[PDB]
RNA sequence: GUGAAGAGGGAAACAACCCAGACCGCCAGCUAAGGUCCCAAAGUCAUGGUUAAGUGGGAAACGCGGAAGAU
RNA sequence: GCCAGGCUGUCUCCACCCGAGACUCAGUGAAAUUGAACUCGCUGUGAAGAUGCAGUGUACCCGCGGCAAGGUCCCUAUCUGCCGUGGGCGCUGGAGAACUGAGGGGGGCUGCUCCUAGUACGAGA
RNA sequence: GCUGAAAGCAUCUAAGCACGAAACUUGCCCCGAGAUGAGUUCUCCCUGACCCUUUAAGGGUCCUGAAGGAACGUUGAAGAC
């Protein structure tokens, strides 16, 4: 999950390395957020020519979660690490055509149709 | 005043009886009572029904006018009755009709049902037309108003429900 | 349809057959015995006071033993109130068993929390007080499974009390 | 003039607002200011008028309005 | 003297556990203050925020547990007010149970999608 | 908003005479008859004797000790006590 100033992977070739939280999205005042969820994420290091340059505010969602995620009948399937994929509010399709690691089943949300392609790894 | 002195001639068929200030009349179309203001006096007046203030009440005279106003429109109703057309304008505004309930759709996700008051008889010559026969001028007119009031009269089409 | 007076067992979760288990709370209700019905010519109002269980011959005071052999019961180990439905009254000596529930797939679970030790001002104000072993009503929770020949009620999430707490089911009023 | 150094009654409370200068006592009566629906003792008193808004029961200048006042 | 990096509940949010106090049992036991106290709220006046003066409302009597409104950041939280829980007492002979209820308390928030529907309306947008 | 003038028009009202805002209250649930206005219902127990006075919401003596509670032990998902 995420908190403030969280420490986020990158699972995508957009060239993000570190990434780190900075706002917390959908619900006012909102603690924390979720696999499901929106997050306000930064870029910290950068490829010579990354997609994101230090400072950049963009917004991005969590794919792979350290503490975990629950499933309808018990599955707690769990992530050595948290790991996002940064979204724009403009053009939801993110540059990344790749994506590191597995996914679960629960992006099958209407804007994650698009996602669900890629991942071979289930 | 000017109204007032205006007996209202009641024709065949009706039944007048004054029991102290309360009026009730009777005919074809069943019975109906209507407690008189105490300040005008009525009497029979065979064929006619006269209409005095009563000495003491400065507002006499427009008292008198309009219980002679509705006496008239009772007579009118109890000896004939009264008739109501409303037209509903506008694409799949349904009026349809049954029991003592008026179903109306006019562009609402819900059906709107009106209830009939006792003694309101709802035709359909057309789908789109609804005609309302009453005795009494004030219960149909309150069908009506319930009725009008769901689809206020669109002011850039005169769609609704319209009289 | 009417409510019943039952006693807690434990809590879990009824795996489905599509792996959507939903956390069930376990209570066991006994054929719970109308020990006396208040009408509105003596009592003042519509209600069924009713009794559940057995009460051993010491714990039974006489005017209690009185008081069941005129309903004709068997002495229980708590009494209870229930506002009819102003359908209709109970005869006295009637034992109502778990199928009123059977079909209505919403009902309240009224009970009193597990108790908490001794709750200072910082817990209580932000004096000190107490939390729990408090009648609280938690409302629209809807019966996952209904046993009567077992006398087993399961009902979704979570209801005050420990296991062998007392307390009743009503029918969801509130929605 | 009062308090200072004068009690007491009234103004709901209150020392400078009105009446009123306590020798002590007695279960009597008459007055001053103030009251006579009650709380709280007294007319729910007689006659001639204003009041329809609780203005009475807080308010100026100004054309009944002006008018907005303290857990 | 400065910078980059790793490094912990300082925090989001704190949850439980380990030893001494905080509470009771048997015994020791002093304090600052003290005119006497049958030591309520609100409105108004008062050498000017009234537990004590005029009006009004609430509250059975007495105990146990403290948040503290009343650069030693001092002055027993003694006493007023405060919630929970107790001892005595009356509901009219006594007692055990189930309750109606005069009244009081809590919260009553809000984003997105779907059918209506790309529909009424709208010259079109 | 149905008829509707006074004031041959008109008008939410003068007579007849109807809907309606998340604003307010019930309705949602908890405490609650110390509510002294001290409430309602069910059940159970006591069915003795004698003496005196200031002779009545009187007093005293012998016997009786009902239901219930508390007294103490095991103790609890009940509690600082």
């Amino acid at each position: 999950m995420i908190q403030e100033q969280t420490m986020l992977n990158v699972a995508d070739n957009s060239g993000a390395r570190r990434v780190m939280c900075i706002k917390v999205l959908g619900g006012s005042h909102r603690r924390y957020a979720g696999v499901g969820d929106i997050i306000k994420i930064t870029i910290k290091e950068a490829i010579p020519r990354g997609k994101v340059k230090k400072g950049d505010v963009l917004k991005a969602v969590v794919v792979r979660t350290k503490k975990g995620v629950r499933r309808p009948d018990g599955s707690v399937i769990r992530f050595d690490g948290n790991a996002c994929v940064l979204l724009n509010n403009n053009s939801e399709q993110p540059i990344g055509t790749r994506i590191f690691g597995p996914v679960t089943r629960e992006l099958r949300s209407e804007k994650f149709m698009k996602i669900i392609s890629l991942a071979p790894e289930v | 005043s000017r109204v007032a002195k205006a007996p209202v001639v009641v024709p065949a068929g009706v039944d007048v009886k004054i029991n102290g200030q309360v009026i009730t009349i009777k005919g074809k179309n069943g019975e109906l009572t209507r407690t008189l203001n105490d300040a005008v006096e009525v009497k029979h007046a065979d064929n006619t029904l006269t209409f005095g203030p009563r000495d003491g009440y400065a507002d006499g005279w427009a008292q008198a006018g309009t219980a002679r106003a509705l006496l008239n429109s009772m007579v009118i109703g109890v000896t004939e009755g009264f008739t109501k057309k409303l037209q509903l304008v506008g694409v799949g505004y349904r009026a349809a009709v049954k029991g003592n309930v008026i179903n109306l759709s006019l562009g609402f996700s819900h059906p709107v049902d009106h209830q009939l008051p006792a003694g309101i008889t709802a035709e359909c010559p057309t789908q789109t037309e609804i005609v309302l026969k009453g005795a009494d001028k004030q219960v149909i007119g309150q069908v009506a108003a319930d009725l009008r009031a769901y689809r206020r009269p669109e002011p850039y089409k005169g769609k609704g429900v319209r009289y | 349809m009417i409510g019943l007076v039952g006693k807690k067992v434990g809590m879990t979760r009824i795996f489905t057959e599509d792996g959507v288990s939903i956390p069930v709370t376990v209570i066991e209700v006994e054929a719970n015995r109308v020990t006396q019905v208040k009408d509105l010519a003596n009592d003042g109002y519509r209600a069924i006071q009713v009794t559940t269980g057995a009460k051993k011959a010491n714990r039974v005071t006489k005017p209690e033993a009185g008081h069941f052999a005129k309903a004709g019961v068997e002495a229980g180990r708590g009494l209870w109130e229930f506002r009819l439905a102003e359908g209709e009254e109970f005869t006295v000596g009637q034992s109502i068993s778990v199928e009123l529930f059977a079909d209505v797939k919403k009902v309240d679970v009224t009970g009193t929390s597990k108790g908490k030790g001794f709750a200072g001002t910082v817990k209580r104000w932000n004096m000190a007080g107490q939390m729990g072993n408090e009648r609280v009503t938690v409302q629209s929770l809807d019966v996952v499974r209904v046993d009567a020949e077992r006398n087993l009620l399961l009902v979704k999430g979570a209801v005050p009390g420990a296991t062998g707490s007392d307390l009743i089911v009503k029918p969801a009023v509130k929605a």
